C-alpha cells in the first residue's frame, strides 16, 4: 500500500501570507496525485489532481507541484475561509490512499471573548438533574481556560467544553461549558459562577447567578 | 443545479447489513466513475470502492471487500453502497464522490456533504430540547444571546436550525459531546438585537432522523 | 502534410477520449503495449502558447500517466515534442465543442512512425466524428485502425 | 448477411494472400496472437463439394499450419466450419482470378466474433480490390482493422 | 515455357570460391521465394539456403553459413549462390528449387536439373575410349554384344550416344565408378542384330565436357 | 535440428500392390511435411505438402496422412515408372531436414542375363595396363554373382562391378563387370573366363576366351 505522510499536519497563518504544504508517497506515484479541501460538515473540494491541474472553478492562488514522491500544494494569498483541512490522495494504485492531513488555521490579532452565562431552564429541572451552561464568544486563539465554582468552590469532571470552527469571516472561535448537576445538588447551592481566562484578558472574567 | 446528495446513513447493530444510497443530479450520471469515501470519527479520509461509469468495473478496499458491495442505476442518476455484516470499524461519514471521467479516474471534483453510519449495540433514544432564555444581562451591547439544549439522545447526527432556517447569521451549533451515560449532548446559540426580543420570536428546531423525533422549542426572556 | 489553419489553442483546453486511432506500421499499435498506442485526457494551454497535454499509455506491464508539452511553432496548427525523435503534432480539423483530430510523426522516421487520433468531448461514439476521421484517413498510408466503445474508455489504458 | 449470390466454388482454388482484415471486437484481432488472426494460403475443394482450407495462426508463441474443411450448405455462398462454436463463412463477393471478400462468425455470439478479410491472388498490394472491401464494410460494426505489405505477405504468420 | 535452369557448377579448388546462377522462366520470379538444395555423391538430399521473393528475407544451414551466400536478381529472373571457402563436403549436384509462396515456404513445387561442384586439387584429365569388339560369339541368338570402354577421366560427367543419337534402343550406359587412380571409368554396351555386322556401322561417341574433348569411336568385330 | 527418419530404406513391390513409406519426426512438426519424388539424373517431384495435399499435376493414387511426429505416403496401384527414391522434408524449423530417402524399385518374373566377355583393346595394351570386360544384359533380380579366373585360378580386388538402372519398360538390369592388370600380366596368361550365376541360371554360365 502507498503511504502518503503529509506536512505539516497543522498550519497557523496570517491572511495574506502564502502557505505551502507538502505530501511525501511511500514509492513513486508518478504525477498522479491530488488535492482536496475539507471544511466542517460540508462536501470536500478537488483542488488539484495529475499533480498540477487546476480544478475549474478554483481560484488561481492555489498552485500545485512536484513529481515522483515529493508534492506540494501552495496557497498563495491567504483568505480568511481559506481555513480547512487538506488531504493529498495518490491514484496510482490500489488501494488509493489519502496523507493524514493538514489542519490549517488562520491567524488572527487576538480577541477577547464575550462571556455569558446561562441558568438551567425550570422544564429541565423539573426531569431530574440540571444544565448550567456558559459561552464564550467570538475570540481568539482558540486556547481558553473555564472553571466552575458552586459557592466558591472549584469543580472536576462535572462540565465539558465544545467548540466551534473557526469562522469563514472574522476568523474567531465560540466556546461552550455545560456544567452538569442533579436537580438535588443544583437545590443544595445558590452561587453559581464561571471564571474564564483569555489572552485577550488582562484578568480573569467572572459572570454568575444566583437561584 | 449539479449536486450530490447521500442518504440511508443511521444506526445500525454489529452484524446487520444496510444501504446507502447517494442522488446525483447537474450533470450526466453515466459519464462519470463514482466512488465511495468514508471518514471515521475524528480521523482522516478513507477510500472505500469505486464504480465506473456504466458500472462493470468495481473496486474496492480490503477491509470492507466481501462486505461491501458498490452498485449504481444509470436511470434515476443513484449511486448505491451495500454494506453487510458491518463491524464497528465501519462507523464513519459515508462521502459520495464524483470522478472527473467515465472510468474511476481516481480524483474526484464533486462530493456531498456525506451520511453518518454508527454501528452500535445501544438503542436509539431521542433528545430532550431545554430553551437557553436570555439572561438579564441581554443589555451587553444591545444585542442578546440565547440558544437551545438539546440533551441526551443516541445515535448522531441532530441537525439544529433557528426559526426554519431563516436564522443563520449569529448562530454557532456546538459538536456534540459523549455524556459519561454515554448518551450525546449538544448546545446551539444564537446573538440577536435585544431591542427585538419583544416582537420576534425565537425558535430552535432540532430534529433526530435516528429516534425519528422533530421538535420546537422557543427561548423567551 | 495539409493541415488544419489558424487554430485556437485556448478552445482545446478541457477533458477529451481517445475513441479511434490508426498508424502506417500495425507494429506501432499493434498490442496494447505499443509506443504511439496512448491515450489523451487533458489538453491544458500554457500562457507562451503551448500545449501540456495529460496522457496515459503502456509501459512495462503497466499504464502510466504522463505530461507532455507541445510546443508551438512557426506553423499554423503544428506543435512540436521535446521528446526524443522530435515528434510532431498536426491538428486536422476540430469543431473545439466536440471533435478533434490530429497526426504524430517522428522526424527521424517520417514513414513509420505516422499515427493519428479522433479525439472527444464526452465518452459517447460520435458517428459523424469518426467519419471525418476516416474521410481525413483515406489518403493516408494506414495499416492498422482502432475504434472504441464507451465501456472501454473507462480505462485508463483502455480495456 | 447479404452474401454474394451463387458461388463457383471449382475457381476459388488454388494460392490466396490475407491482404487486409477486420472484426467486430478488437481483442480478436488486436495483437498478433489472436483467436481470428488466421492466415489463408490455399483453398482445396473436394470432390463432395467442400473446401479444404490451408491457413497459418499463433498459438501459444509459435505460428502454426491448420487444415480446415468448410462444409457447404443449403446456403448459396456459406460453409461451415465443424469446429466449436460452429464459425460460420460467408463470401461476399470475388472475381476468381484477383480478389475473394468472406466473413466468419461463431454462432455461439454473433456479435463478439465477426471477422471478414481481402484475400488476393497475387503478393501484390490490390487497391481496388482494398476499395471493395472498404467499401463492404462501412455497413458493418468493425471496430478494428490490419492491411499488410508485399514484404510482411513473406511471412508465414504476418510480420 | 516454365523452367528453372542452373549453371556455373565446375571443379573448383579447396578454398577458392565459385558462383552459381540459376535462371528462371515460365513464372513471375519476383512473386515467389527461391531455395536451393543440394545432394552429395550418391546420398540424399540437404536443404542449403533460402530466399524471399523480395530478397530481403534469407536462411542458411549451419555446414555453410558464413561461407555461402544466397541473392537473387528480380530483373533478370536470376537466383545465385556464392560459394566461398569451398570445402571438399561441398561436392554435390546443386539443384535450383521454386516455392509455391513469395516466402521461402518451405515445399517446392518447381525444380531444375542441378549443376555438379566437385571440388578437388585435382586436374581436369580427358578419357580414352577403347573400342568392346564384338567377341566371336557373335551368334548368340542372332544378335550380337558391343560397346565401349571410356577410361581414366576426371571429374564427371561423361556423355555417350551411339551413332550420334540415332541408336537408342538396346543401348546400356553403365554408371562411372571410382578407381584406385581416382580417376572415373565407364562403359557403355549395346545389342544388336548380328545379321547387321557387315553393312551396318556402330560408334560410339563420349563427350567430357570438363576435359573439353569429344571423341568418336567405331566397335568393329 | 528435426531429424527425419524414413522407412523403409528400399523396398520392391509388384506393380499394382499398394506401397506405404512412412516417415518420423525427432519432434512434432505440425503437418509441415512434404514428399518428393526422384528419378535418376532428374528433377525432383513435389508429390505431396501440408502433409496431405496432393500437388497439381500428381495421379490420385498417391496419397499422404500423418500428424505430429508420424506421417506416411502411400502408392495405390504402383505403376513400371513409380520406381525412384522417395524423400520426405519438413519446413516447420530450420534448417530445413530431409528424410535419409526410401529406394523404390518394381518386382518382376525372373530374367536369366545374356553374358558376354570383351579382350582388352589392342590400342589399351599399347599403353601398359589391360581391361577385361564382361556384360551381364537384361536380367532379374539384380543379385548376380560374377567370378573371374585366369587360367582357372580364381581373382580378388582385381575387378570392379557396375549395375545400371531398372529399366524403366522392361525392368531389368544390366551389370558390367571389369578386371584390371598390368599389361605384362596380361601376357603371362591366355586363359580368361568369366563364370556367372543367377537366379535364372540352373548352372553357372562361362564366356572365356585366349589371347
Ligand atoms: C491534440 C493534442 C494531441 C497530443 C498528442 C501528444 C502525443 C505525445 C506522444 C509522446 C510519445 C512518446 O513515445 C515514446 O517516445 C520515446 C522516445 O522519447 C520512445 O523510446 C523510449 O522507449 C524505448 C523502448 O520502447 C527505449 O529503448 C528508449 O530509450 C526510450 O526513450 C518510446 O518507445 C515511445 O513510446
Ligand atoms: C474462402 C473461404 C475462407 C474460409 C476461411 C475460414 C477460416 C476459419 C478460421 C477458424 C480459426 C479458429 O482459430 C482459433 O479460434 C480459437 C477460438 O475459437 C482460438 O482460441 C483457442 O486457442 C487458444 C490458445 O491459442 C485457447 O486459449 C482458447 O481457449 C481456444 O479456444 C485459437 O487461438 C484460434 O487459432
Amino acid at each position: 500500500d502507498i503511504v502518503m505522510t503529509q506536512s505539516p499536519s497543522s498550519l497557523s497563518a496570517s491572511v495574506g501570507d502564502r502557505v505551502t504544504i507538502t505530501c511525501r508517497a511511500s514509492q513513486g506515484i508518478s504525477s498522479r496525485l491530488a488535492w482536496y479541501q475539507q471544511k466542517p460538515g460540508k462536501a470536500p473540494k478537488l483542488l488539484i489532481y495529475a499533480a498540477s491541474s487546476l480544478q475549474s472553478g478554483v481560484p488561481s492562488r492555489f498552485s500545485g507541484s512536484g513529481s515522483g514522491t515529493e508534492f506540494t500544494l501552495t496557497i498563495s494569498s491567504l483568505q480568511p475561509e481559506d481555513f480547512a483541512t487538506y488531504y493529498c490522495q495518490q491514484y496510482h494504485s490500489y488501494p488509493w490512499t489519502f496523507g493524514q492531513g493538514t489542519k490549517l488555521e488562520i491567524k488572527r490579532t487576538v480577541a477577547a471573548p464575550s462571556v455569558f452565562i446561562f441558568p438551567p431552564s425550570d422544564e429541565q429541572l423539573k426531569s431530574g438533574t440540571a444544565s448550567v451552561v456558559c459561552l464564550l464568544n467570538n475570540f481568539y486563539p482558540r486556547e481558553a481556560k473555564v472553571q466552575w465554582k458552586v459557592d466558591n468552590a472549584l469543580q472536576s469532571g462535572n462540565s465539558q467544553e465544545s467548540v466551534t470552527e473557526q469562522d469563514s469571516k472574522d476568523s474567531t472561535y465560540s466556546l461552550s461549558s455545560t456544567l452538569t448537576l442533579s436537580k438535588a445538588d443544583y437545590e443544595k447551592h445558590k452561587v453559581y459562577a464561571c471564571e474564564v481566562t483569555h489572552q485577550g484578558l488582562s484578568s480573569p472574567v467572572t459572570k454568575s447567578f444566583n437561584r | 443545479q449539479v449536486s450530490l446528495r447521500e442518504s440511508g446513513g443511521g444506526l445500525v447493530q454489529p452484524g446487520r447489513s444496510l444501504r446507502l444510497s447517494c442522488t446525483a443530479s447537474g450533470f450526466t450520471f453515466r459519464h462519470h466513475g463514482m466512488t465511495w469515501v468514508r471518514q471515521a470519527p475524528g480521523k482522516g479520509l478513507e477510500w472505500v470502492a469505486s464504480l465506473s461509469g456504466s458500472g462493470t468495473k468495481t473496486h474496492f478496499a480490503d477491509s470492507v471487500k466481501g462486505r461491501f458491495t458498490i452498485s449504481r442505476d444509470n436511470s434515476n442518476n443513484t449511486l448505491y453502497l451495500q454494506m453487510d455484516n458491518v463491524r464497528d470499524e465501519d462507523t464513519a461519514i459515508y462521502y459520495c464522490a464524483k470522478a472527473k471521467r467515465v472510468g474511476a479516474t481516481g480524483y474526484f471534483d464533486l462530493w456531498g456533504r456525506g451520511t453518518l453510519v454508527t454501528v452500535s449495540s445501544a438503542s436509539t433514544k431521542g433528545p430532550s430540547v431545554f430553551p437557553l432564555a436570555p439572561s438579564s444581562k441581554s443589555t451587553s451591547g444591545g444585542t442578546a444571546a440565547l440558544g437551545c439544549l438539546v440533551k441526551d439522545y443516541f445515535p448522531e447526527p441532530v441537525t439544529v436550525s433557528w426559526n426554519s432556517g431563516a436564522l443563520t447569521s449569529g448562530v454557532h451549533t456546538f459538536p456534540a459531546v459523549l455524556q459519561s451515560s454515554g448518551l450525546y449532548s449538544l448546545s446551539s446559540v444564537v446573538t440577536v438585537p435585544s431591542s427585538s426580543l419583544g416582537t420576534q420570536t425565537y425558535i430552535c428546531n432540532v430534529n433526530h432522523k435516528p429516534s425519528n423525533t422533530k421538535v420546537d422549542k422557543k427561548a423567551e426572556p | 502534410t495539409q493541415t488544419m489553419k489558424g487554430l485556437d489553442i485556448q478552445k482545446v483546453a478541457g477533458t477529451w477520449y481517445s475513441l479511434a486511432m490508426a498508424a502506417s506500421d500495425i507494429s506501432l499499435l499493434d498490442a496494447q503495449s505499443a509506443p504511439l498506442r496512448v491515450y489523451v485526457e487533458e489538453l491544458k494551454p500554457t500562457p507562451e502558447g503551448d500545449l501540456e497535454i495529460l496522457l496515459q499509455k503502456w509501459e512495462n506491464g503497466e499504464c502510466a500517466q504522463k505530461k507532455i508539452i507541445a510546443e508551438k511553432t512557426k506553423i499554423p496548427a503544428v506543435f512540436k515534442i521535446d521528446a526524443l525523435n522530435e515528434n510532431k503534432v498536426l491538428v486536422l480539423d476540430t469543431d473545439y465543442k466536440k471533435y478533434l483530430l490530429f497526426c504524430m510523426e517522428n522526424s527521424a522516421e517520417p514513414e513509420q512512425s505516422l499515427a493519428c487520433q479522433c479525439l472527444v468531448r464526452t465518452p459517447e461514439v460520435d458517428d459523424e466524428a469518426l467519419e471525418k476521421f476516416d474521410k481525413a484517413l483515406k489518403a493516408l498510408p494506414m495499416h492498422i485502425r482502432l475504434s472504441f466503445n464507451p465501456t472501454q474508455l473507462e480505462e485508463q489504458c483502455h480495456i
